[PDB]
């Protein structure tokens, strides 16, 4: 297949059908470009990538011209460099003199390529003046200065194809062509803000980040995104103590250089409602207290109420790190209590997927392989909200092949076409044995996706039993070279909590009226019972319902202020990196548990991260391999699928309502982010409004 | 290269000891590293060949 | 290489006992499409759990007691970075860069 | 040009045994001048402690195995002596050399910010 | 009060007084940025205990001044050209588009330009 | 089911084994053929099976006051392990 070609004397071996620019980029030759992006459809309009081919008079758009065999490609002829300076002299003909006031200042491709490939002088002193355009208003997240657009259509190609938001396009003709939405309406996509990164010029910039920093000030720290369970790789930029912006970074297995609008514009919640001093409840208000006084009060309060063996309850929040989970799990068992669980809304005491077998509560197919899946079945999942970036991955497959997606649950407005089947367990029951179930078995690598919201229904066990019954009796679904069962998580500390077994499987214990409740970042306990005679401690970084109920509050650090371990939905183990310091006297999250133990007579053996990181090897030896997935062996997986199948289960016929009823308010940082408040007002809880009432 | 530009320690006059003493480094304004915002594109090409034509190995000419 | 070369460098003991260095290759920035800052390997030190940055009361500066905050080293081979880290006896940890997966891109694909 | 007082040539030794004779010889030279160190530097401690702390720093390097490390630690060994004899360091430096000074519990370091 | 003196507003509520030293500026009471420290809190400090607050620097707030200018109105053209009224001693020349029915301020100067045909609606 | 009803001191059982390799085969064979009976008699006992590459087999049992009893199972056969598990009790 491969065609051997030489670019400027460098031999190139690439796949056939590739374009010249990919061949040149592999040989190391740098070909300037504006309109070509390696995740978008090819348009050939910017005319900057022009090269010379030996058997032609006509310059070739190397981003569009497919590769040949034996072809000789030139890139550094004086003829080409004349063309590059001509094109540069055209883009800057109408470009405004905005660089000082332009938020793209130190990181603009029109600057660096013009500096490198253009002339050093301009020949435009015309008296009529430049072209001026009116800025279009497309929401509270994207700040448009359309004077600066170079008409490269990356915004159009991304939003139409990747994002699935067809309201953005080119309206007009020639010198009056105006990228926008023609009529005034806000752009509605959870991935709409990735256009800010694609727009090479200052035409589309961040509105929350407007005018606040220059790119040479910021310090770039590579960490992970924990607003949803995918764990998308991000880049956090800090100017001293503050975190200024969050951007995606390349990881072809998880996020593929995109992050949802929740991930990047929730950075401003880290400066608001923070817990900075330990607070002790006195009367009906809180007062400041030192770590000596606050730790003593918890130690004193614990002995006053004297919770018994299993009357001590530990609740873990969505954002909580894995090191604090094991620190807390060890601490409570050191007091001899197993009433340890999460703040979710699960129904059955042993969660339907359980914690015994990893293969029953992860994304066994791995995200990088969703590309090659033939048929996908959605069970009660709304990826447009639960895992936004994963949804765009499924669309990209469905656009380039004959993938057919089947959905069972509550109907939602989706980016790609669905084949709706029903909205209850019985609807899924006929579908598995019917025409659609036949489709999956005939396919090579079919996919069954179960959402996180399946558990929060009354029929949590029926669906897991039903689907497993189909899986337990097939050969295509589970092969040596394929594991077709997948579970989609949405809270960033589920797989971490389940990998360490921070979940109680005793129904009587889960019903025990616990007296001492230790809230570890749990902020959704409205349904959870908290008796008036319970002494509650909340250790978190944000003031919300979890801290309001507490009697002593111990400040903790956010994911941008500590080194921690997170396991995403597909089982990959990822460790964050510290970008700033926690504010005030706030301490590390697992350090509090160690220090709290010394006051409670349960002194934990750990003394530092490395000692605690040795403990993660004990609970599960795979928790020491960063960015490495340990797939479940095929034989042992089939054991777990069987124990989910249980005769004698009644399908109550409950609608598989999605758990995310507000896309922007899902975690603690999101609820305290001023920018997310604007989005709900402008876009709505489900990103459905097309008009911005809030406009001033 | 591994030695930081601001060094490790600094001196001040201690009243108790009546003498100038060394203390560990502590900057009131931490140094700002603007060097991160360097060029992401290569700025100068491969150069030009200026070897004398008397110091290059001759190309063996093709045969008839 | 094998020698404990740190005993001649005069560096404070805390770089061996109390600090963690990182060997990494800088990632490509989302904003710009250049691919040159991601071809040299670099060493940077982790920040401190307290005293990395704090606001100066008088003028609102960014005070710091970390003397390695503005120290970044450059290399051209991965091995040279690891060898140099080994020579100084640094407690480092390597961050393997992600590799973009090849996908052929064709102009005609917009209709086929 | 002539070298200054108490100077020595810089030669890279190649035998382990040869170095220890130089190392042991140098040790008494530190010990011999100890009273003068107190007198010239007006030290507030008797010369006994000056002899005391000299010995400790020699032992700190006792267990080096590789030879090239041995020389450099000996090359710098001589230099510190030469500066000390010739009154090149100031009184502030020498005082602070000998004026130097159990770790806190986990709660204590946690309480005050730790490191 | 300390309610206006500590929160930024687009326009004030009461008439500013030049003698009031607690105002953010002599011609404006409230601050004009969300992250600008109020002047009342800034001078409530130990270093001002024995100072003379009337002699500390109090430049006139530039936000209040710039809105005292009239709106330039362009005749039979929807594009205004601004250069800081100094040419080589002003800001770079920037072209402003006036299609929208509002006064578009200049990016550098802050002068507001509009169309003449739109003046009546704008002046409402 | 044999002696699969553990005392009330046992509160957690964890099995470590490699996805490949000889030494992990016996523990895999046991867990694949003996788990369904063990769970059927121990509904409230959580039994975690966690797999990592290149590691020898091992089993951890957790007693009261947080004590965890590690039990290496390298070279044990499909029937010797049944004695090892009960030897915890
Ligand atoms: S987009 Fe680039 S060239 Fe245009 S004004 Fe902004 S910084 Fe200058
Ligand atoms: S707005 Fe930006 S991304 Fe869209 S065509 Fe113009 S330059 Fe390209
Ligand atoms: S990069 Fe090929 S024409 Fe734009
Ligand atoms: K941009
Ligand atoms: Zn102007």
């Amino acid at each position: 297949k491969e065609v051997e070609l030489t670019v400027d004397g460098v031999k190139v071996s690439i796949e056939a059908g590739s374009s010249i620019i990919q061949a040149a980029e592999k040989a190391g030759v740098t070909i300037p470009r504006y309109c070509y992006h390696e995740k978008l459809a090819v348009a050939g309009n910017c005319r900057m990538c022009l090269v010379e081919i030996e058997r032609s008079p006509k310059l070739a758009a190397s981003c569009a011209m497919p590769v040949q065999n034996g072809m000789s490609v030139l890139t550094n002829t004086p003829k080409i460099k004349k063309a590059r300076e001509g094109v540069t002299e055209m883009l800057l003909e109408n470009h405004p003199l905005d660089c000082p006031v332009c938020d793209q200042g130190g990181e603009c491709d029109l600057q660096e390529q013009s500096l490198r490939y253009g002339s050093d002088r301009g020949r435009f002193h015309e008296i009529v003046g430049k072209r001026a355009v009116e800025n279009k208003a497309i929401g509270p997240l994207i700040k448009t200065s359309m004077n600066r657009c170079i008409h490269c259509t990356r915004c159009v190609r991304f939003l139409n194809d990747v994002a699935g938001a067809p309201e953005f396009g080119t309206a007009g003709r020639g010198n009056d062509m105006q990228i926008g939405t023609y009529v005034e309406r806000n752009v509605n996509s959870e991935l709409s803000a990735n256009v800010i990164d694609l727009c090479p010029v200052g035409a589309l910039t961040s509105k929350p980040y407007a005018f606040r920093a220059r790119p040479w000030e910021l310090k770039r720290t590579e960490t992970i995104d924990v607003h949803d369970a995918l764990g998308s790789n991000v880049r956090v930029d800090t100017r001293g103590i503050e975190v200024m912006r969050v951007l995606p970074r390349l990881n072809d297995e998880i996020n593929e250089e995109w992050i949802s609008d929740k991930t990047r514009f929730a950075c401003d919640g880290l400066k608001t409602q923070r817990l900075t001093k330990p607070l002790i409840r006195q009367g009906n208000t809180f007062v400041d207290a030192t770590w000596e006084e606050a730790l003593a009060t918890i130690a004193e309060g614990f002995q006053k109420v004297q919770p018994k063996e299993n009357e001590i309850k530990a609740i873990v929040g969505s954002l909580t790190d894995l090191e604090s989970i094991v620190a807390l799990k060890d601490l409570v068992n050191k007091l001899g209590s197993e009433n340890v669980s999460t703040d979710g809304d699960a129904t059955t005491v042993p969660p339907a997927h359980g914690a015994d077998f990893r293969s029953n509560y992860i994304f066994n197919s791995t995200i990088d392989n969703i590309e090659e899946a033939d048929q996908i079945l959605l069970v009660g999942t709304n990826p447009r909200h639960e895992a936004a970036v994963l949804n765009a991955r499924i669309r990209k497959v469905w656009l380039r092949s004959d993938l057919e997606v089947h959905h069972v649950g509550e109907e939602f407005d989706s980016t790609f076409e669905l084949n709706h089947l029903g909205s209850d367990v019985n609807a899924l029951a006929k579908a598995l044995t019917g025409e659609v179930g036949k489709k999956l078995s005939e396919a090579s690598k079919p996919l069954i996706i179960i959402g996180s919201g399946v558990t929060e229904t009354q029929d949590a066990e029926a669906v897991y039993a039903t689907v497993a019954k189909f899986v337990t009796s097939n050969a295509n679904i589970v092969t040596p070279e394929w594991n077709g069962f997948n579970l989609l998580h949405r809270e960033a500390s589920r797989v971490g909590a389940l990998d360490v077994g921070f979940t109680t499987q005793s129904p009587e214990v889960a019903n025990t009226k616990a007296k001492f409740i230790y809230l570890l970042g749990a902020d959704e306990i409205v349904n959870k019972d908290i008796p008036k005679d319970a002494f509650v401690v909340y250790q978190g970084h944000h003031g919300d319902l979890g801290a309001s109920f507490a009697d002593v509050i111990l400040p903790g650090s956010a994911y941008t202020e500590k080194t921690a371990t997170y396991v995403n939905t597909e089982g990959r183990v990822q460790s964050t990196r510290a970008a700033t310091n926690p504010p005030g006297v706030a301490r590390e999250d697992w350090m509090i548990i160690r220090a709290l133990s010394e006051y409670l007579g349960a002194t934990l053996p750990y003394d530092n991260l490395y000692e605690m990181r040795s403990r993660l090897a004990d609970v599960a030896p795979h928790l020491l391999r960063h960015e490495v997935v340990e797939p479940v062996s095929e034989g042992i997986a089939k054991v777990g699928f069987q124990s989910l199948v249980k005769p004698g289960i009644q399908s109550k016929g409950v609608l598989l309502k999605n758990p995310i009823e507000n896309f922007y308010f899902t975690d603690v940082i999101s609820k305290s982010s001023p920018t997310m408040a604007k989005c709900v007002g402008s876009f709505g809880s489900k990103i459905e409004k097309i008009k911005d009432e809030k406009a001033n | 290269k591994d030695f930081p530009t601001t060094g490790y320690t600094e001196v001040r006059y201690d009243a108790e000891k009546r003498r100038v003493v060394y203390e560990p480094l502590e900057l009131t304004q931490a140094w700002r590293n603007f060097t991160v915002g360097s060029s992401v594109w290569e700025q100068v090409g491969d150069g030009k060949d200026f070897t004398p034509e008397s110091f290059k190995l001759p190309t063996p000419a093709p045969d008839p | 290489t094998d020698l404990a070369k740190e005993l001649v460098s005069g560096a404070p003991k805390e770089l061996i006992t109390e600090r963690v260095a990182r060997i990494y290759q800088e990632a490509k920035a989302a904003t710009q499409s250049g691919q040159h800052n991601t071809e040299t390997w670099k060493i940077d030190w982790d920040i401190l759990n307290k005293g990395n940055r704090w606001e100066n009361d008088l003028m609102g500066y960014q005070s710091s007691s970390d003397y390695m905050q503005g120290t970044i080293l450059k290399f051209d081979t991965r091995e040279g970075a690891i060898r140099f880290a080994k020579g100084q006896g640094w407690d480092y940890y390597i961050q393997e860069p992600k590799v973009r997966r090849f996908v052929k891109k064709d102009y005609s694909a917009n209709f086929y | 040009t002539n070298p200054t007082a108490f100077a020595q040539t810089t030669r890279y030794v190649k035998d382990s045994t040869e170095m220890r004779t130089l190392v042991l010889n140098l040790y008494r030279r530190y010990l011999r001048h100890s009273r003068g160190f107190v007198n010239n530097y007006n030290l507030d401690i008797p010369a006994s402690q000056v002899r005391t702390k000299i010995r400790q720093e020699f032992e700190r390097q006792r267990f080096v195995k590789d030879l090239p490390l041995k020389n450099v630690l000996y090359m710098k060994a001589q230099m510190e002596f030469q500066e000390l004899v010739n009154f090149w360091k100031q009184q502030c430096h020498v005082m602070q050399y000998f004026e130097s000074i159990k770790g806190d519990s986990f709660v204590q370091k946690f309480l005050k910010g730790a490191q | 009060s300390t309610k206006e003196l500590t929160t930024a507003r687009i326009k004030d509520i009461s008439k500013p007084d030049e003698n009031n030293l607690q105002q953010q500026a002599p011609n404006r009471i409230s601050p004009w940025s969300k992250s600008q420290k109020p002047r009342a809190e800034a001078q409530d400090n130990v270093r001002f205990a024995v100072k003379d607050l009337a002699k500390q620097p109090r430049p006139y707030a530039a936000i209040d001044l710039i809105y005292k200018q009239p709106i330039r109105y362009i005749e039979h053209d929807n594009v205004a050209v601004c250069d800081g009224n100094g040419g080589a001693q002003g800001h770079p020349k920037v072209y402003i588009n006036l299609d929208q029915n509002k006064a578009i301020p200049c990016g550098y100067c802050g002068l507001r330009f509009a169309q003449a045909a739109f003046k009546e609606d704008i002046e409402s | 089911s044999s002696k699969f009803v553990f005392p009330k001191v046992v509160k957690e059982l964890r099995f470590f084994l490699s996805q490949t390799g000889e030494a992990s085969v016996p523990l895999r064979s046991f867990l694949t053929k003996t788990y369904p009976a063990i769970k059927k008699a121990n509904p409230t006992l959580p039994i975690l099976i966690r797999e990592a590459y290149g590691i020898p087999p091992s089993v951890t049992a957790r007693l009261e006051k947080g004590h965890e009893v590690k039990t290496n199972l390298e070279g044990f056969s499909a029937d010797q392990i049944a004695k090892t598990l009960q030897s915890i009790a």
